[PDB]
């Protein structure tokens, strides 16, 4: 469907992420532990009897219709996590995300409460400025002609360098900010 | 009466004061909510006295104190009025949310805006002690709106999160069509009968009143959440659960029963309304409980809980019992707010999880809440001599007992057996059982804080319906003679639903499984009337909106008619006048040809 | 009223002979002078008028107006004095007084006792706010915006001279206070159907009707600031000010000859609403907000019932404000992001506090939250209209609806849910900008204790 | 409420989570043990591993990110990266 | 069997029911290469401009300002008045206003017919 | 199967500067370097100061004018005695007993 | 940004339409334009219509909360389509069912009211009785007037 770093979900990928949905919503209707434990190890046999089938328009018809049969009972609102999308406390603490170019604009009155942390700031954003050079000129070199063919990057192949476009992803906001 | 007014207007100057605390505040203030909640509880005191002035004589007054504006005939003034309703609401009100400020210091102890949080819950107690003392419809009005636009601040309170801005401007937009009912029915008034004042309303008493009991009962509609216009209510458990617990439980929502409780001499000799209101409330109540029996969020179940608790209220009015009805919400006040703040102490414990499928085993990992939850369930399913019995039992024997209609009677009879049933399977799966939540145990209950206002809570559910029950006057004649089915109908209904909800999760507990039904998830997906409407409605009013106004109209057609058609006009005209050979010989003949047209076809000669 | 005309002529040489670097200084705070001198207007009589000579009066329609016209301008310097920082001093100096021109014509406006006194003074009110929209806007169509606003006027406007000067030559008179004595009934025919419809057509483009409103989000958008704030504040209020004082010598043939103008403004303010549910640019959302309100001005003054007149002034006053508010707000957003996009920056109240607090009271004034004026002016309307029929409540409740709909799709399209992630320049609000807003919002607030000052010559 | 975690509390648990698995002998495994090649574990056997892990930590690891958790070192890791640990 | 999900406009087919999810064939998997192709040199030059650390202002997104001048001004070079445009500008233009002009009139006529015989019950009234 | 060797370098490589960037998010001991900046008021302050205000207010200001405080009569029972004529209310009639 | 960026009319020649797939950032078969019945749209390509909801929520957009990707082809409902508006993500049930049942379960609900009303419930007792002609005069009547007695005997 939409990957990051694939262009297609592969048979074996389809097959494990049913059985993780089937399990879930299984676990949502047997709210009881033994019981969800004894209809999970039903539902493993189920999943064990065609593990071992070669034909591939075979394995296709049993995938759609295990994905039918799911379909038909899956249930009304399964358990969600608190975190997880469509949770309770999904995005909850974003709007305490602030982002640290916000930093920048803080009055000296109020920098001088913070010596220390505004130091090492400082020289974090050194350390960002003396690299952005060497990483793009990593990346303009490792890109195939005709552009990326994924999404993923390249780690930095030798010493002193950091990997390239690395800054958003390391100073990215706390979890509990 | 120089005692009464005094401590009546300085309890709402002394609730009006912290709000000038916070705002001309320079530095951090040092604990502001102990200030509030301070406040709070000497103006439950303040606010205490009168309503012993009136149990004792029965003192009822009218303080018109500032003119504000004289449009013609119309005199509007900022007029009070002390009353039953008055006297015996405030210190239920005040007595709530100072239990749930309690609890919010507790809760939202780690939140970095505390300070706006209790500056947003003192704004709503202000608006609603405005709405509920109001004397005109302007100011019953204003608190309408105030404590509409508090619940939008409040609900969408974790603003970087998309579904608390879905439901504060679902909420905003059902409180806007009861806005609608509100506005239709203060304009039938002022043209009708020249005021807008209720004492004149009630002196002039009409008889052709259809149309504003109409409005009346579309506005409490809207505010009480009655079917129809019901899911903002259970929508509105995004925000956190002090907001719930006080407005969408026990103060906001009962806003709208309220405004057909003081209208009750115009609605008193109308037939009409009486019946649209009685279906009104039964179709509610036995909707929303058939909702809640297969709900697995605890906070959708107690929110559920309430709007069938609405239903009833509306019930009760519509059998021409509005006192009982304000006996029934001074009752549901109490134990409605400590389930949520117990649901909520739950809710804290187990790390942010609502779900009842992750609970179990907290009836010896958490005595205290355990006690007070399964006491506010008795008092809600209606146990003999708790405060739900005040007013619950006495709603069922005069609905029994009366010229009624016949279904919403069997309705209302049901829905009390489903409230039986959902509230022991909240019972057996958030304490009974094994535990089922995360491997790592957190289970503290031990603040003084939360401890503290549950047990004032408790007290309250204990014996407040048995005091206020007995010290109110008899404002009508009590229904007390009555057959022996009749008058057991409510303990038997209640004791049905307990023992078929028992046989319920006894089958649960089995190893067997079964494929759903429609009627699960019928129950389950709340009817089909969100899914339906909420994809539906705004999709109709979006696409008219942009294919039709926004780009067939005045993108194209308004631009077509007079401007861009003019303009082609002049420029054709001007591209036929300016295209000239340059020639003097065309030039010439076309003078020879004016000549001969002026003279002989115009006759210019004559 | 010759008190207020010079010293507002004299902020000319006062711009004219600064320094380079004073001409903001002293040209705000000699406006902010004038501007508490204008309260002297209030002494208004219950029976009669302040009549001041031959050519001027002021009753106590005009009286607001004028108190909010003199007190609008120092918030336009206030506000029109970051964009023109790099400016030319001479452009500079011509922009502050093509504004001190546009508030001597406007106060000239409103006081004007003779009809074809206050009909040239209010076309001469074009001239500054064409140049101004045509010259500092900063989009490639001001040109046509400036086009499409001009000939819409004069198109709606020269009719209405020659039906003035038939008044004139008629009656005798065109004195506003011999014509309340003078006034004759006018009959049914075609020839006084056309009088109706020139008499009416240039206030209904100017307000304006629903159909004639294609200019407005097109002016009010390529418009700076201070031009926006100029065009949604006062004037849209000239047509309000032409349909009172013109009414009067068209009875009775106006009560079905209000039919279509009354469909038109009823239906208008639904569609221009849902427009504005499907806005992606907020300058051009304020401006279909405006043309909303203005319909239900029109409404209220063509049923001419007193509730009407006092709800249409209240109204009038109170949009003005807001409506001024508000594309002060925008504009600070546009300076922030350089962009009129409504989705592009977003989630600014993480990074931007106390403008999204004024954000929420813009927004809460504009849906007509009680007691503020707007709701009084939108009530009395209200009132006023079902006692001319009913089903316009339905319509009313509608409107209203949709109203509490845009604006809070407003406020939390802009200011909640996640920031945008690329956008790092959101400065922290200026003591400038914060200031304009609470000189916005404090008069507004203040005057629900007082309410009985904007409420028109019949309360 | 909340309290914190660290490297050695994550490990601890994670291998108590999986010592606890029937299928897995307790002698054999270790923090960088893998689990098709190590173990003899099947693609099934990993994903009731993660789901085992997600219900002990209380958080919902995606699919795309399950698919690549095949030692107990990149699921310490991944948690510790998830939950921004050693603050 | 079961019964079978039928999609709606407002309820999509899944995409676990989809039948050409499960197509193998290199025709698709060459389409999915060259989409996933396009994205990730999009996404290349967004990072690129998005981690400079010499930067301070808006990455400008040439795909909002086309939906915005299509959304704005494209509509009238784009209109071509026939049977369709003028079908649906003649219903929803001078429809409603019809519509509630006759209502009105004839709510209007009622009420002041009613008032000149004096069978409509006025008697408090006195604001209007 | 699992990550390749360049995803699992650069996964190293982003978690060290990850960890080394939440490290540096700690506070000092010195900071924050904060800037050199009756047990009854509330019961006198909160209650009795606006009680003598309003109390003024309405007894000087409000009562003044006319209908400001309309106040319900007084309930009137059988046996009664008035404040102000001194009348004593007649009891009721004899009760017709049936319990 | 230039004039060459911004939409333009529909296209007419495989040309015209493989220039403005390549301009909008998309494949030349997966284009496909609004169909040119006059109503505006231009070459503007026709997205399939479905809200931001049915996005995946475990990628990393660019624009997390609208789920949006920098320089993607943006819908022409995109801000109707947004998770604060209108969704579209499948049911668990049939969107007719759905429909038939409650418009069914409401039909009922307010036939059988209707029938309740028809035949309501009451007690075996005659009406209520109040002393001095069904209380005359506190009911608003005029005392120089005199009513109709009604006159309750024992039973
Ligand atoms: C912070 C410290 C301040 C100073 C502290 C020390 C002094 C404190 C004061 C001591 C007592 C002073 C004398 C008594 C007070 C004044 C008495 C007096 O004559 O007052 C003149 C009058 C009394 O009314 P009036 O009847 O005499 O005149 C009304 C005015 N006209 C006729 C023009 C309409 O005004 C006031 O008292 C004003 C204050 C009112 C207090 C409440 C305000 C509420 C605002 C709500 C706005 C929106 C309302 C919407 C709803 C309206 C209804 C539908
Ligand atoms: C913004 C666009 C829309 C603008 C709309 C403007 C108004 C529309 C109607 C205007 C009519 C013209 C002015 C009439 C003034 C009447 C004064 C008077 O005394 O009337 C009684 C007089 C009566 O004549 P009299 O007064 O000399 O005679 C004495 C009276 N009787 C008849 C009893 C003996 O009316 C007229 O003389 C004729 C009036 C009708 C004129 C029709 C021609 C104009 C048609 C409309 C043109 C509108 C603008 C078009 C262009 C738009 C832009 C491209
Ligand atoms: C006693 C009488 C009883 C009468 C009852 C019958 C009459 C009333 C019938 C119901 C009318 C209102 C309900 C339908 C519209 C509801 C819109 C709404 O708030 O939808 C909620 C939705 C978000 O919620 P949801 O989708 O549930 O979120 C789940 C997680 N994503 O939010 C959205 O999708 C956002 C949508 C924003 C735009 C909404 C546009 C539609 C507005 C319709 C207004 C209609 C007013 C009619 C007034 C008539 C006056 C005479
Ligand atoms: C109030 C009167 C309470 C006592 C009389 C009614 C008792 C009753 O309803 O019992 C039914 C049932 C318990 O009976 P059962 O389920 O058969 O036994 C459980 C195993 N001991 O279930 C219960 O007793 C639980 C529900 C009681 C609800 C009482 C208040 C309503
Ligand atoms: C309600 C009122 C409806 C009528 C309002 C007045 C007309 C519409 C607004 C003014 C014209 C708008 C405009 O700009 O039209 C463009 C069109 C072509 O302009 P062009 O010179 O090609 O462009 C310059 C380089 N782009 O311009 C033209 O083709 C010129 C049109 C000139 C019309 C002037 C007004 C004449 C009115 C009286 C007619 C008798
Ligand atoms: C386009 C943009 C959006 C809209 C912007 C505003 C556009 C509309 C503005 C003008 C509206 C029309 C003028 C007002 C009509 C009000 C009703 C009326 O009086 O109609 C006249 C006539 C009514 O018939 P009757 O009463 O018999 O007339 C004899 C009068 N001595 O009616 C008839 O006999 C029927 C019609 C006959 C032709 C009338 C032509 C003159 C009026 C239009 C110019």
């Amino acid at each position: 469907a939409f990957l990051p770093s694939a262009a297609y979900l592969t048979h074996q990928q389809k097959v494990l992420q049913l059985y993780k949905r089937a399990l879930r919503h299984l676990e949502s209707r047997c709210v009881h532990r033994d019981k969800y434990r004894y209809f999970a190890c039903l539902l493993r046999a189920r999943f064990d009897e065609h593990k071992n089938e070669k034909d591939m328009v075979k394995a296709t018809q049993l995938l759609r219709e295990a994905e039918k049969e799911f379909w038909h009972g899956q249930h009304p609102q399964p358990y969600i996590f608190p975190e997880s999308p469509g949770g309770t406390s999904y995005e909850r603490y974003e709007c305490y995300k602030v982002p640290e170019w916000c930093l920048d604009d803080w009055h000296p009155s109020e920098k001088a409460m913070y010596p220390d942390y505004f130091a090492k700031r400082e020289q974090w954003k050194k350390l960002r400025r003396e690299s952005w050079e060497r990483e793009v000129k990593q990346l303009q070199e490792e890109t195939p002609v005709g552009g990326p063919r994924t999404e993923a990057l390249p780690p930095a192949r030798k010493q002193g360098d950091l990997p390239p476009l690395w800054w958003h992803i390391v100073t990215r906001p706390r979890e509990r900010p | 009466m120089n005692l009464f007014s005094s401590l009546t207007l300085v309890t709402l100057i002394l609730l009006t004061m912290p709000i000038a605390a916070i705002n001309f505040n320079t530095h951090k203030f040092t604990n502001y909510p102990l200030y509030v909640k301070t406040t709070i509880s000497c103006a439950f005191i303040t606010s205490m006295i009168p309503t012993m002035m009136f149990i004792h004589t029965g003192q009822e007054m009218i303080i018109s104190n500032w003119h504000w504006l004289t449009i013609q005939t119309l005199k509007l003034s900022l007029s009070f009025k002390m009353d039953f309703f008055s006297m015996m609401f405030v210190p239920v009100a005040l007595f709530v949310t100072w239990s749930i400020m309690e609890f919010s210091m507790w809760y939202m102890h780690s939140d970095p805006n505390i300070n706006q949080f209790f500056k947003y819950l003192l704004l709503f107690l202000i608006t609603m002690l405005i709405l509920v003392t109001a004397n005109n419809l302007f100011q019953l009005f204003i608190g309408w709106e105030g404590v509409g636009i508090m619940s939008f601040l409040l609900i969408g309170w974790w603003y970087g999160r998309t579904d608390a801005n879905t439901a504060a401007l679902q909420a905003i937009l059902y409180n806007r069509i009861g806005d609608i009912g509100f506005i239709l029915a203060m304009a039938w008034f002022l043209i009708n009968l020249n005021t807008w004042d209720l004492q004149q309303i009630f002196m002039l008493n009409p008889n052709d009143s259809n149309l504003p009991l109409m409005g009346l009962i579309l506005a409490a509609t809207g505010k009480s959440a009655q079917f129809g216009l019901h899911p903002w209510l259970p929508s509105a458990m995004e925000g956190p659960t002090p907001v719930s617990a006080l407005l969408h439980s026990s103060t906001m929502v009962v806003a709208g029963i309220f405004l057909l409780i003081r209208f009750y001499p115009l609605t008193e000799n109308n037939k009409f309304g009486q019946s649209i209101m009685l279906c009104l409330g039964a179709m509610t109540t036995l909707f929303t409980a058939m909702c809640a029996l297969t709900q697995n969020d605890i906070k959708k179940i107690i929110a559920f809980s309430t709007s069938s608790q609405l239903g009833l209220m509306m019930v009760t009015i519509g059998i021409n019992q509005p006192h009982l009805a304000f006996l029934h919400i001074c009752t549901h006040a109490f134990f409605k707010a400590m389930l949520f703040m117990c649901s909520g102490s739950i809710i804290h414990s187990l790390n942010d999880e609502q779900d009842i499928r992750k609970m179990g085993g907290l009836f010896k990992a958490m005595p205290f809440t355990t006690t007070a939850l399964i006491i506010g369930s008795l008092a809600l399913t209606g146990m003999p001599f708790l405060t739900g019995f005040y007013s619950k039992d006495l709603i069922i024997e005069s609905a029994n007992t009366s010229y009624t209609n016949a279904w919403a009677l069997l309705m209302t009879l049901v829905a009390t057996s489903f409230t039986a049933i959902y509230s022991t399977r909240i019972i057996f799966f958030a304490l009974l059982g094994q535990p089922r939540f995360p491997t790592l145990i957190n289970i503290n209950e031990n603040n003084p804080f939360l401890i503290n206002s549950i047990k004032r809570l408790l007290i309250g559910s204990l014996f407040a319906g048995f005091i206020i029950s007995n010290n109110i006057p008899p404002m009508t004649i009590p229904q007390m003679t009555m057959p022996h089915y009749l008058k057991m109908t409510a303990l038997t209904v209640t004791i049905l639903g307990f023992i078929l909800a028992l046989e319920i999760s006894n089958t649960t507990h089995y190893l067997k499984f079964n494929y759903p039904s429609n009627t699960f998830k019928f129950s389950n997906l709340l009817g089909y009337y969100p899914t339906i409407m909420h994809r539906l409605t705004p999709y109709m009013n979006l696409t008219m909106s942009q294919k039709s106004a926004s780009s067939l109209l005045d993108l194209i057609w308004l631009e077509t008619i007079l401007p861009k058609t003019i303009s082609l006009a002049q420029m054709k005209m001007s591209t036929t006048i300016t295209s000239q050979k340059g020639l003097i010989k065309l030039y010439f003949l076309s003078f020879l040809i004016t000549i001969l047209i002026s003279t002989t076809l115009l006759n210019f000669h004559e | 009223m010759l008190k207020y005309i010079i010293p507002t002529m004299m902020l000319m040489p006062l711009t004219w002979l600064s320094k380079n670097s004073m001409i903001w200084i002293n040209t705000t705070l000699h406006s902010l002078l004038i501007s508490l001198t204008s309260l002297l207007l209030l002494n208004q009589f219950g029976d009669n008028s302040l009549n001041f000579s031959l050519t001027f009066f002021s009753d106590s329609l005009s009286t607001p107006l004028l108190i909010l016209t003199m007190w609008l301008l120092p918030l336009m310097l206030m506000a029109s004095q970051h964009h023109l920082s790099k400016e030319n001093l001479a452009r500079k100096k011509l922009f502050i007084s093509m504004l001190i021109l546009l508030q001597l014509f406007l106060i000239m406006t409103f006081t004007a006792t003779e009809l074809i006194f206050f009909y040239i003074m209010f076309e001469a009110t074009l001239v500054p706010t064409l140049i101004i929209i045509t010259r500092w806007g900063n989009q490639t169509e001001r040109l046509n915006a400036g086009l499409y606003f001009l000939f819409y006027t004069l198109a709606g406007s020269l009719p209405l001279l020659v039906a003035l000067i038939y008044i004139q030559n008629t009656m005798g008179s065109l004195n506003f206070l011999i014509l309340q004595y003078w006034v004759q009934p006018m009959p049914n025919s075609w020839s006084n159907t056309f009088m109706w419809l020139a008499c009416m057509m240039a206030f209904m483009v100017k307000m304006p009707l629903y159909g004639l409103h294609l200019w407005l989000p097109k002016a009010h958008v390529e418009a700076p600031i201070a031009g926006s704030m100029v065009l949604a504040a006062i004037l849209l209020k000239l047509g309000g000010y032409g349909m009172m004082r013109i009414t009067l010598l068209l009875n009775p043939i106006t009560d079905f000859m209000a039919y279509p103008f009354i469909m038109l403004s009823l239906w208008g303010m639904i569609m221009t609403s849902s427009i504005c549910l499907r806005q992606t640019d907020l300058k051009s959302l304020i401006a279909y907000s405006s043309v909303s309100h203005m319909a239900l001005v029109i409404v209220a003054i063509l049923i001419q019932t007193p509730w009407s007149y006092m709800g249409a002034t209240a109204l009038m006053i109170a949009h003005g404000l807001t409506s001024s508010m508000l594309f002060c707000l925008a504009n600070s957003n546009y300076e922030r992001v350089h962009s009129r996009t409504m989705i592009l920056a977003r989630g600014l109240q993480t990074l931007l506090p106390l403008m999204a607090a004024w954000w929420l009271l813009a927004s809460l004034t504009n849906l007509a939250l009680p007691p503020s004026i707007n709701l009084i002016g939108e009530l009395f309307v209200v009132m006023s209209t079902f006692s001319w029929s009913n089903i316009t409540i339905i319509l009313m409740g509608l409107n209203m609806v949709i109203t509490a709909l845009y604006s809070l799709y407003m406020l939390i399209t802009t200011q909640r849910g996640k920031h945008t992630h690329h956008i790092n320049n959101i400065l922290p609000s200026f003591t400038r900008e914060n200031a304009l807003m609470s000189l916005h919002m404090l008069p507004l607030l203040l005057l629900s204790l007082n309410p009985k000052i904007i409420l028109g010559p019949l309360y | 409420d909340a309290p914190p975690l660290t490297l050695e509390g994550i490990k601890d648990r994670v291998l108590y989570v999986l010592k606890l698995y029937d299928k897995i002998d307790p002698e054999k495994l270790s923090v960088n043990s893998h689990f098709m090649k190590d173990l003899g574990l099947d693609s099934l056997d990993q994903v009731e591993i993660i789901m085992a892990m997600e219900d002990e930590f209380g958080f919902e690891i995606p699919d795309i990110d399950a698919e690549k958790l095949m030692c107990p070192q990149e699921i310490v890791d991944y948690i510790a990266d998830k939950k921004d640990v050693y603050e | 069997s079961f019964p079978k999900y039928e999609p709606s406009r407002l309820a999509s087919l899944p995409t676990t029911l989809d039948p050409a999810e499960y197509d193998i064939s290199s025709e698709t998997r060459k389409a999915q290469a060259e989409r996933l192709a396009i994205r990730s040199r999009l996404k290349r030059e967004y990072q690129l401009q998005y981690n400079d650390p010499s930067r301070r202002g808006v990455v400008e997104d040439p795909a909002l300002i086309r939906w915005t001048c299509a959304r704005s001004a494209n509509v009238y070079p784009n209109f071509r008045p026939n049977t369709k445009t003028s079908l649906l500008g003649a219903l929803f233009g001078i429809g409603p206003l019809i519509f509630w002009y006759y209502v009105f009139k004839t709510d209007r006529d009622r009420k002041e017919k009613l008032i000149q015989e004096g069978k409509l019950d006025r008697t408090f009234n006195i604001s209007y | 199967s699992g990550y390749t060797p360049d995803e699992k370098l650069r996964l190293q490589q982003l978690r060290e500067l990850r960890r080394r960037w939440l490290k540096d998010q700690e506070l000092s001991p010195r900071e924050p370097v904060l800037p050199p900046r009756r047990h009854s008021i509330f019961a006198f302050t909160h209650v009795l100061i606006p009680v003598w205000i309003i109390h003024y207010y309405l007894k000087y200001h409000v009562t003044t004018k006319p209908y400001t405080i309309v106040e319900k009569k007084p309930r009137i029972f059988p046996g009664d005695t008035i404040l102000e004529t001194g009348e004593v209310i007649p009891p009721m009639k004899e009760f017709p007993d049936q319990h | 940004i230039t004039k060459d960026m911004l939409p333009g009319p529909y296209p007419k020649t495989p040309e015209e339409r493989a220039a403005a797939a390549k301009k909008y950032n998309m494949r030349v078969e997966d284009y496909e334009p609004y169909p040119d019945d006059g109503m505006g749209y231009g070459d503007y390509p026709k997205l399939p219509d479905r809200s931001q909801q049915e996005r995946d929520p475990w990628y990393d957009w660019d624009h997390p909360d609208l789920r949006l990707n920098w320089g993607e082809p943006m819908h022409w409902d995109l801000d109707m389509y947004i998770r604060n508006r209108v969704d579209t993500s499948p049911t668990p049930v049939n969107w007719n069912l759905m429909c038939k049942h409650l418009f069914g379960f409401v039909a009922f609900m307010l036939f059988m009211f209707w029938v309740g009303e028809t035949y309501p419930t009451y007690q075996p007792v005659g009406p209520k009785q109040y002393p001095y002609n069904n209380l005359y005069l506190e009911r608003g009547g005029d005392p120089n007037k005199e009513p109709e007695p009604v006159v309750h005997y024992e039973i």
